[PDB]
């Protein structure tokens, strides 16, 4: 699965001087492998998104169509995947 | 182009701390990891640890656990590596590098421990 | 776990030469994540080869990478004076993966 675009979200857009929500083009090619990522907080079931966007060539994301955080009880959850807007849906399977 | 611009050389005494800075430009800072490596005079490259700038999560090499702190400020695309309880054999050039492949390196920061 | 490299190699101009990087079955033998860095004296390392055999843009095609068992190898063809430097092997560092560099190999071009 080829990643040309990701959902973009930045909760810290005001401080970071970015836009809040949009589509982020991942400028890939045949020799430039790209991924999407999602990062969030989980306060006893309540999900607060921190950031969503494009992610550079990372072996942790290879051939992952689903965005899954597999680390046990992190402070800030992270996942990465391949395919357009794959970071819109994310989950936690420790 | 892609650039990792580091802070200037530092001279420290044993027992003190050093904080090295690494500014990223020519790419989106939050699109990849920042790795830290050091090299003692005339010796080999040694991995220190990695920071994930979007989660703020870190992994440190066993050798530096308890002494190293890696942080970042996404608003200014800067990663920081602080090394505490300095000893003379901490005299080395400290590098930051982009991503899991270390595809781009900073110019290095010489930290001398006298 | 440690990556073992020979301390040094010497070649004549125009020849081919190999630099090896040996790990174990659970690291080099299991993953395609071995990278090669060139470092000139007083300069920062430069990525030559990543993911065993992938070459970044702007890197001469005289540089090639391969693996067999627990050993990854960097091959330099058409050996030039400018190739004289230190070569380090390393593994991907991020997420689940912890970094490790080989001891480095000093390459000498014999005149
Ligand atoms: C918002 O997004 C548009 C297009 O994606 C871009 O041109 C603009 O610079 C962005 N604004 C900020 C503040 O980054
Ligand atoms: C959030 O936490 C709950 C438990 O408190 C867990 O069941 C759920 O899978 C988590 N969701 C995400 C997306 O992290």
């Amino acid at each position: 699965s080829e990643t040309q675009e990701c959902l973009f979200f930045n909760a810290n857009w005001e401080k970071d001087r970015t836009n809040q929500t949009g589509v982020e083009p991942c400028y890939g090619d045949k020799d430039k492998r790209r991924h999407c990522f999602a990062t969030w907080k989980n306060i006893s079931g309540s999900i607060e998104i921190v950031k969503q966007g494009c992610w550079l060539d990372d072996i942790n994301c290879y051939d992952r169509t689903d965005c899954v955080e597999k680390k046990d009880s992190p402070e800030v959850y992270f996942c990465c995947c391949e395919g357009n807007m794959c970071n819109e849906k994310f989950s936690y399977f420790p | 182009q892609v650039q990792l611009v580091q802070s200037g050389a530092e001279v420290k005494k044993p027992g003190a701390s050093v904080k090295v800075s690494c500014k990223a430009s020519g790419y989106t800072f939050t699109s990849s990891y920042i790795n830290w490596v050091r090299q003692a005079p005339g010796q080999g490259l040694e991995w220190m640890g990695t920071i994930n700038p979007v989660s703020g999560s870190t992994s440190y090499a066993q050798k530096f656990q308890g002494r190293v702190t890696m942080t970042r400020d996404t608003s200014i695309s800067t990663a920081y590596m602080e090394l505490s309880r300095l000893r003379s054999d901490d005299t080395a050039v400290y590098y930051c590098a982009r991503g899991g492949w270390f595809d781009y390196w900073g110019q290095g920061t010489l930290v001398t421990v006298s | 776990s440690a990556l073992t490299q020979p301390a040094s190699v010497s070649g004549s101009p125009g020849q081919s030469i190999t630099i090896s990087c040996t790990g174990t079955s659970s690291d080099v033998g299991s993953y395609n994540y071995v990278n090669w860095y060139q470092q000139h004296p007083g300069k920062a390392p430069k990525l030559m080869i990543y993911g065993v055999s992938k070459r970044p843009s702007g890197v001469s095609n005289r540089f090639s990478g391969s693996k067999s068992g627990n050993t990854a190898s960097l091959t330099i063809s058409g050996l030039q004076a400018e190739d004289e430097a230190d070569y380090y092997c390393g593994t991907f560092a991020g997420g689940s993966y912890y970094g490790v560099f080989g001891g480095g190999t000093k390459l000498t071009v014999l005149w």
